[PDB]
């Protein structure tokens, strides 16, 4: 349960549905960075 | 086997309690750091012809 006094950490903390679990920004820079 | 990376733990986080400690312990640490090497020299000519 993420209650921290309004602070919202969304963005940066892993995410449970994609299967590689990388956070919302860390699979932009992934995405952005190809050969 | 596949790598382990650590212990897991899950710190009992809340939003009215808090943690502190009531004993100490000091300890002491190692490190080791090399500042220089041996000097060396080498003369050409007796090394190529002689
Ligand atoms: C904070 O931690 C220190 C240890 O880092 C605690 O001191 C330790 O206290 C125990 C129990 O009093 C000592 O063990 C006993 O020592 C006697 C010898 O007097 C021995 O006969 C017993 O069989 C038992 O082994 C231990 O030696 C002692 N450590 C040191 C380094 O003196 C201290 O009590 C802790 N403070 C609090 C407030 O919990
Ligand atoms: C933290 O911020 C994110 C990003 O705005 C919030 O996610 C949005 O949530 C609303 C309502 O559920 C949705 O309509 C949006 O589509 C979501 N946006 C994205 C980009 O997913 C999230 O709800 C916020 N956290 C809290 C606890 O409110």
């Amino acid at each position: 349960i993420k209650d921290f006094g309004g602070f919202n950490f969304s963005q940066i903390l892993p995410d449970p549905s994609k299967p590689s679990k990388r956070s919302p920004i860390e699979d932009l820079l992934f995405n952005k960075v190809t050969l | 086997y596949t790598m382990s990376l650590g212990a897991e733990n899950s710190v009992a986080y809340s939003n009215n309690s808090i943690a502190i400690p009531t004993n100490f312990t000091i300890s002491v640490t190692t490190e080791i750091l090399p500042v220089s090497m041996t000097k060396t020299s080498v003369d050409c000519t007796m090394y190529i012809c002689g």
